[PDB]
């Protein structure tokens, strides 16, 4: 995964 | 009109207009047309989409949409609302526009709308209006794609960005599914390989995708991305992308080192390679490493070692791979007579670090050394512990002086602990 | 007077101009005095130190040394030459003299001779000149001391500058003998302590050391100093150094992080400790700070975030209570795993609570208004980050590239 949240 | 260059994309500290002036310069040496404007971290292009940009950063953005077209690079500039957006709220799609109509207005032809790397599912609100997640993008980028007058370049980079990323799999996925088919034939859509950071890009997965997205997708292409891991640098070639690709695509645009200077090698040799439709990743280094030496005191030699030391996310160079197989091997077999030998050899090949970090400091480039420098010093400090340790494991015969007579000795800090523990 | 403040003296990217100038508007507002400007990398300064400045640059340094006192703090320009100088040679002195006059005209009034890190022995024509190497460096300074007209700071770094780098103890070291005795009774020596990276300077120490020079020296503090690890930041509070150092030293001149936004704690501790408990000075430079991080104005990061990045980047020697705790936790669990009382489950769920809290503060932080203090610090609180969210998942269980070469090699290392 590249990012988030 | 095949699109190529370099996507500014990444998380971090983004590039200031003076960077991204000398960036389309250099494009145009080289023959390149097209900059993404999408870097992660400067807030109105993702953290704050809704929040229009202020007079003076108004006053730079024109600036800088001017000397893209006095430079005749194609400038696209992207907008991230995948975060918090309500797609089925009017109010929401409204701001988008108002948004999008301002930038409009400082010379921006061309367009883009992420939605990389969003919680896949909805609020309570949206689950109604619109079938599925799929289906709600898809509705907002081609009503905004209407809005703008049907723009000239326009891309759409999916949630589900590359092969890892579809559920279950590229072929039979219903988010992958929904896109081809609904998404307007004017859209682009930005693809990133099989995995997020691409070893290799077979010419079969790529027909294989062109299947389900119904066109030649865009690549964001990060083989050269170096902002997931601090320690590293990627000045390596343009490498495990079949020069076959370029009839199959709609275009690459590279995702690069977030430290300006280091992006040199890989983009020069994402040009090479956009000429020629083989082509040569040994050899297009060769022609970067030259024509990039002129920029600097420091050898070619130097260069050579260095983009070795720093080479490619699943790949170090012939010298950085040898220096590593030489220490294994040395440190392997302790105690007829070759390792005296292999050790003088390899205490020389440590000294040509040092060598080459000392004639970097002293050059007269600064942009460059400043860019660099903490990776370089990183590299040569730990070459110089490796060489005094092969030292000490030599010198052992007749001391049993332990390996430690400073905290650059314990080295990484709170995450160093905790990455040691980890299998 | 006695001399605290702040020496850029680090190795790589040096600071700007307009970061400079805000240094000098909280150096005021702190109520501290000095600015010792010895940036290791900044070319003209130590690599290409004869040349003299270029019109525009001219113009620039200037501006910087009006500011300085604009904002009534002292500053002092050092020079590094002892790399490649010929020291009897009546072209390189004068070229020294040349460079140093022309700072002058720019307003400046204090200066630096700066002899660290610099291989001990000089070429066959001063080792004909000068009959020590002490010898040759002290000969030079007192000329550009006098040269100069004998001024009001004038400040000269040792090639012996603490106490491991001295032959072969300090006390009876050839080198401080020769400094202490012949160096001018008007010029200051600088001292980093026991160590490069003193972990304390006690008093003891103090008196060995001035007993030697016969002077009480000024402090070089690299406490903060961040430019040998590429993965290190330092935001914890000035500690080691006892407030009776005070009556024995001229001066605390520390060398801080080299992201000039992480110096925050740096500053404003050492500047507290000036007028002592380490823990009360940092709650009281992190409240401070917390006002800098807003939320961005919109027309459509706590405090206890904050003391959660201090203690995960802390000081050199010593983590912070929060980092220390989540690293102890984790290897009771890592020791533990065998065991699936079941006191672990109870456990392992506020460890993953604490992990938690490393993803909020990254999140939070990168919302906040002031983008100048989020860029410097970013990949630092990222890196925290993902390796959180693997120790958080692998604790759950119960980058084969990672570092690049560099880590490569450092897995071989046994010191690890
Ligand atoms: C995911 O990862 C890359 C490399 O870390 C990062 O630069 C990029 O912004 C993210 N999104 C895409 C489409 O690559
Ligand atoms: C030696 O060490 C510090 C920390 O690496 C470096 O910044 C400094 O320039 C050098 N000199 C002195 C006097 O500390």
């Amino acid at each position: 995964t590249s990012t988030s949240l | 009109h095949f699109l190529c260059g370099v996507v500014e994309g990444f998380y971090g500290r983004p590039w200031v207009m003076e960077q991204r002036k000398e960036l389309f310069r250099r494009l145009q040496k080289w023959e390149l047309n097209t900059y993404l404007y999408a870097p992660k971290d400067d807030y109105k292009h993702r953290m704050f989409w809704r929040e229009m940009y202020s007079v003076e950063e108004a006053e730079q953005l024109m600036t800088l949409i001017s000397a893209a077209r006095e430079y005749e690079i194609e400038f696209i500039y992207a907008i991230s609302p995948g975060l918090d957006i309500t797609f089925s709220n009017p109010k929401e799609v409204s701001t988008l526009k108002r948004k999008l109509d301002q930038v409009s207005q400082f010379g921006c032809r061309s367009f883009a709308l992420l939605f990389d790397n969003i919680d896949h599912n909805m609020c309570a609100a949206d689950k109604e209006v619109f079938s599925s997640f799929a289906h709600a993008q898809v509705s907002i980028t081609n009503e905004i794609y209407q809005y703008l007058g049907e723009p000239e370049t326009f891309l759409f980079c999916p949630t589900e960005y590359c092969g890892t990323f579809c559920y279950p799999n590229v072929s039979q996925s219903p988010y992958l599914r929904t896109v081809g088919e609904k998404l307007l034939p004017g859209i682009e859509v930005l693809w990133t390989g099989p995995k997020v950071v691409s070893k290799e890009i077979p010419v079969e997965s790529i027909e294989e995708v062109s299947k389900i997205i119904k066109r030649a997708p865009v690549i964001w292409d990060n083989i050269h991305a170096n902002d997931y891991d601090q320690k590293r640098l990627f000045l390596g070639p343009y490498k495990g992308r079949s020069t076959e690709l370029i009839p199959r695509l709609k275009g690459v645009l590279t995702n690069p080192n977030c430290e300006f200077e280091a992006n040199y090698v890989a983009i020069h040799t994402l040009a090479t390679w956009y000429k020629s439709n083989l082509y040569s990743p040994q050899m297009a280094l060769k022609l970067a490493l030259t024509e990039w030496l002129q920029e600097f005191s420091v050898t070619l030699e130097d260069l050579q070692l260095l983009a070795d030391l720093f080479y490619l996310p699943y790949e170090h160079g012939p010298k950085g791979a040898q220096m590593l197989r030489e220490f294994q091997w040395l440190r392997a077999n302790s105690s007829i007579e070759e390792w005296r030998s292999r050790a003088a050899k390899f205490e020389e090949m440590c000294g040509l670090v040092m060598g080459m970090f000392t004639r970097l400091s002293n050059c007269a480039n600064r942009t460059i050394l400043y860019d660099m420098y903490s990776y370089v010093w990183d590299i040569k400090s730990i070459m110089s512990m490796v060489k005094s340790f092969v030292q000490w494991l030599g010198c052992r015969s007749h001391s049993s002086a332990q390996f430690l007579i400073e905290p650059w000795a314990f080295r990484g800090g709170l995450a160093g602990e905790f990455q040691r523990l980890l299998p």
